[PDB]
This record gives C-alpha cells, structure tokens and sequence, in this order.
C-alpha cells in the first residue's frame, strides 16, 4: 500500500520522505503491532504453537488404566464373598 | 569470463533485469563496475558520498540496478524506485535432521508419562496378589507378575492376573505400533521457527553483524519482544558478533545447532538453496524493507524507469527472475537428499 | 474512487490501504510502501483432536 | 524353560520380571522395524508415469543430443515437459 | 497439509478459491509460473465454483 499524492502537488515528496522516517523510527510497525495485536481479541491464539508431537499421547492409555482399576475393584468385591462362604 | 567481452562477461538477477528495464525504454546500456566497492556510505566528517550512490549524484553514472537498500538518507539525494523485490530480517538455522539417538529416544515410542504410569499398575497388581492369596509375597507377587499375572485358587486372584494380561496387551501393541511410525517418517522434529521462541531460551546463541542496519534495528525499537533481543546480544559473552556476513554463516555451519544468524531474507533463502545445503530460513521476516533502483534528481530516466517496474511486476516477470536465479539455477541438494 | 477525490480535486491526500499499481501510478504519485503485503492462504486449523 | 515365556525365589523371582521387559522391547523393536522396510517396499514407483521420472532428481534422465526428441522438450509450452527440459538442460555430468 | 502452496495443489481434497472479481484472480490468470498456473487451470475448472 502506499499514501497517493496529485501529481506536482506541494505536499508530494515531503509526504513521501515523511513514511521513511516513521519506517526506520518503527513507528509504522509498532502502529501495525497496535491495531491488529495489542487491540486484538485473539492474543493469545497467536502464541501457543502446534508441532508434531514424537511421543504416544497419555490419553488413549488412559481408556486402558480405567479398564484395569475397574477390574481390581471389581475384584476385592469378590475376595470377601469367597472369604465368607 | 577470460573468453567474453562487453556485457556478456557477467550473469545474474540484475543483469537479466537491466535488459528488461531498457528493453522498455530503447536504450543501449553498459555494465561497469563500481570502484571502492562499497556502496551506500556517506562521512560524517568530510559529508562525501561513496560507491554508487557517489557516482550519480557526481555525474559519475547515469543509473544504477543493484540490491540497494531504500533509505531516508539515500532518498534525500537521489530518486529511488518502487522495490521490485521485497525483504526483511529473518532468521537462518542448520537443518536438523535428527537422526538424535541416544537414551532419551529409547522411551520415546510410549510417552514420559507412559513409562511411569505403568509402574504404578505394576505395584499396584502385586499389591493385590497379596490381599487375595510380606517378604515372600512380593516375592511370590513378582513371581506371579513376570509369568502374566502363582498358586492362586481363589477367584479373587484368578481376574486380577487376567485383567492384568489385557492390560499389558494393549501396552505392548501400543509400544510396537508408535515405534513403527518414527522409522518410517522422520520430521524429526524441532526447532521453532518463530523469533519470539529464539529469544526466551539460551541453550542456543544468536547474534547479527557487527556494523550494519541489522544491528541498529534491534537497537531503538521500542516493541516488547525486541527489546530483550537487543539486551540479550548487549550482554552476551562471548562476542555473538560477527565481523563480515561470510563470517556469521561459517559460524552456524560449525555451531551443531547452537547458534543462529539474523539476516535479510534475501541472502537467507539464497544461502537455503546452496550447498552443502543445510541453512533453512524458519519464520517469518522481522521488518519490511525492499531494493530499489536509483537515478539523479531531475534525469530523464527517473520517471520512465518507475513506470516500467511496475509493468514488469504486474505481467510476473519479476517473480519469475526471482524463481530463476533462487529456485530454478540452484544447486540444493537437500530436496533430493531429504526424499531417498 | 480515491484516487479519483485526486484527479479531481475534491481532497488533496489520500490515506488508506490502496494497492501500488501501474495504472494508478500514471495518474498519481504515490508514496514508498508503508505496509508489504501479498496473496495467502487462510485454513480453520484443526481442531481435530479429541 | 524362563527364556520361552516372561523371564520359588526372590532372586530368581526379578531374573524373570526383568529378562522379560528386555526381550518384550527386542521382539517389539523387530516386530516395528521390520513394518517400516515393508511399508517402505510399498514405496516404489514402479515403474511411474512420465511425468512423475522429473519429479525425483535420484535417477537421471536425458535424451539424444540433437534431434527431434530434444527440440520437443525445448518448445514445449507444457508445464510437466518444461520442468522436464530445466532439468536436462543443467543437469551436471552432460546427460 | 503441510504449509505451501504447492501442498495446496497437490491435493484436491481440501478445495481453494479466491474472490470472483479483484487483483487476486487476475494474478493466476496471466501468471506464467509452473505452480501457479496449476492452481489457476483448477480453478478456472472447479466445479462447483469456489
Ligand atoms: C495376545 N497377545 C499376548 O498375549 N502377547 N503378545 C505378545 C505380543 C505382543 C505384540 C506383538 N506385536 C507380538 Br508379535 C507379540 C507378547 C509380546 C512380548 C512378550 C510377550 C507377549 C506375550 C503376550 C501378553 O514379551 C516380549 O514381547
Ligand atoms: C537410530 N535410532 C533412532 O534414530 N531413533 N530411535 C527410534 C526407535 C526407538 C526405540 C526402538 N525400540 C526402536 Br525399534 C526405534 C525412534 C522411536 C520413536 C520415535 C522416534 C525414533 C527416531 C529416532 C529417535 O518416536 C516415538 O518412538
């Protein structure tokens, strides 16, 4: 994008000198940083990264340990009928 | 080049350009080389100018088509160009094709916490071999967990070891299935290649050159994430300065990852497709800045060659030159050595 | 259009996003590049873990 | 009789809970090692189109050194045979 | 999909398009590039019109 000028306008080349110092200062990227980050509703979606993860995810184990507990329960219902009868 | 004259003795992006620019025009061009080599560089003692730009402003050449940064001070002097090619500060990394072994990746097909949830299953089954049957009932419990799950007639103890059996299945299909998947595609798998995630960590280095707009960019933004870039390279013992930029990519190729090189975009994915073929911009640029192409104040080419680059841009010429002296013409042998 | 508020006088500066082309360029004199932009990809990223 | 399956003492007891998880890792490192050769055998071309022999860079491809099959690839407007005569036409040693 | 433009027109699974009239469309028109002029002979074909 650029700022757009009369041709043989006075304020032609001062305005263009003027954007290479905001540029250099920053202040134009500072400027981008303000109205599409800082005043952005979602900064925190731009931080958390997404990789491809080596390891096997805990998750699908866990359907496995909640299979197993609910057998060692189930067992020690049955140890103390056996220990009756 | 021993064997040619004229214009024919150089190549590259910019020769094929200033064909096109006075292809446009109707001109006849000469390709001369500048004298002290350095370009773009005025005193601040004796205020003359040097290079390329010294040689328009003193009548020295009529104009100029080279990677010339635009700056304010350049622009006080001389007419630039719109960019026909954009850039900015990026960062350059050894590619790593890990390739890690080592224990670490041993325990890596279950995951960290795989491995020490299972143990907390393991205690907990030759914990119950002892309620439904202490030093020869863990040692008769672990003789009873080796061989699946000893001397147990109650039906207390016959589902536990049965159970356990299920439970140990799925573990071990689960560690065979997931080992498979890492010797058959690698990623493998790090780094991050954002400049945020560079800054907040110093296992590896990073540094710019010494004297040059890099160095000064860091210096006075005011931006949050940039600030603790600049103390940190303020700070940093050693010197993570290089002098030349030949000096600075020779430092990461010898660094086993643990150093990293700000640099324009230009030079970083030029680098990429050379060899040993190893560098690999990650990220996105840092700032916004482009080349340009430089007449004198008041010259009856200044006009006439603005409004030719922008013909050249819009009809995808630039983009394929571009494509030609980057992609296409270069020697990468990483994208036929990372598929074999 | 804006650059037309320009050409005919009805202002005497234009602010905005307004895309650096060649046939404007002809009828106006444009600034250096404030903002560097191009075409690119917008994907819903997944969102597929459950 | 221990070495078959998993691994009255103590000490004998951890011999077998222990050989066991060792020979379980080895049985499984060759059971996955040994998918990823044959899925990598489900990796050939055979046997490809011709447009595919230019994507890949490892087998080299060239043609006679002037006649009519090298012109084609020349003035050929289509995308498949241009990657095709860029390639050819720098490709180191003379193909 | 892996981040390129390539991987976007490699595959057609997940389809693409741009706006019907602007300086976006244009751009694959008359673009003499391998890669790009792919992703314009697609679209230009792509049924229903994305
Ligand atoms: C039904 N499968 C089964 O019971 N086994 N499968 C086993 C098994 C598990 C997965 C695969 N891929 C294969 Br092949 C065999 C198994 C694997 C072992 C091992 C012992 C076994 C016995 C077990 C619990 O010690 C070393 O690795
Ligand atoms: C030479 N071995 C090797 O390079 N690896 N070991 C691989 C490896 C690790 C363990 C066994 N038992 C076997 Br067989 C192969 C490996 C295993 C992974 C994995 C990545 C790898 C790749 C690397 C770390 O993610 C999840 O599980």
């Amino acid at each position: 994008y650029g700022i757009a000028t009369p041709k043989g306008s006075s304020l032609g080349t001062p305005v263009n000198l003027a954007v290479l110092k905001l540029s250099e200062q920053g202040v134009l990227d500072k400027l981008k940083n303000k109205w599409w980050y800082d005043k952005g509703e979602c900064g925190a979606k731009d931080s958390g990264s997404k990789e491809k993860t080596s390891a096997l995810s805990l998750s699908n184990v866990a359907g496995v340990f909640y299979i197993l507990v609910g057998g060692l329960g189930l067992a020690m219902l049955v140890a103390l009928i056996e220990f009756c009868y | 080049h021993e064997m040619l004259e004229g214009n024919e003795r150089y190549e590259g992006y910019c020769v094929d350009l200033a064909a096109e620019i006075a292809k446009h025009c109707g001109f006849k061009y000469k390709l001369t080389i500048v004298g002290d080599g350095k370009y773009g560089a005025r005193d601040a003692d004796t205020k003359i100018w040097n290079g390329m730009v010294g040689e328009l402003v003193y009548g020295k050449a009529d104009i100029a088509i080279a990677p010339l940064t635009i700056t304010l001070v350049r622009e006080e002097v001389i007419d630039f160009s719109k960019p026909f090619m954009s850039l900015g500060i990026s960062i350059m990394i050894k590619k790593p094709q890990k390739s890690k072994p080592g224990v670490f990746s041993f325990l890596d097909p279950l995951a960290y916490e795989i491995w020490m949830c299972i143990v907390f299953a393991y205690i907990g089954v030759s914990v119950v071999l002892f309620l439904v049957s202490i030093f020869n009932s863990l040692w008769f419990s672990l003789g009873a967990f080796m061989q699946q799950g000893i001397s147990p007639r109650s039906l207390s103890g016959r589902i536990v070891g049965g159970v356990w059996w299920f439970f140990t299945l799925i573990i071990i299909s689960s560690y065979t299935a997931n080992l498979a998947a890492f010797l058959t595609v690698e990623r493998m798998v790090s780094p991050i290649e954002s400049a945020e995630d560079l800054s907040k960590q110093t296992e590896i280095a990073y540094g710019t050159l010494d004297s040059g707009s890099t160095k000064e960019f860091f210096r006075r933004s005011k931006i949050a994430v940039f600030d603790k870039m600049w103390t940190y390279m303020r700070s940093a013992e050693p010197s993570v300065f290089v002098r030349t930029t030949a000096e600075g990519v020779a430092r990461v190729r010898k660094s086993k990852g643990k150093y990293a090189y700000l640099l324009e975009s230009t030079m970083n994915e030029y680098i990429e497709q050379r060899k040993p073929c190893d560098t690999m911009k990650v990220g996105g640029n840092l700032d916004s800045k482009g080349y340009g192409i430089a007449t004198p104040k008041g010259s009856s080419l200044g006009t006439p060659v603005n409004l030719a680059v922008l013909k050249l841009s819009e009809q995808g010429v630039l983009d394929k030159l571009k494509n030609k002296w980057w992609y296409d013409k270069g020697e990468c042998g990483a994208k036929d050595s990372g598929s074999k």
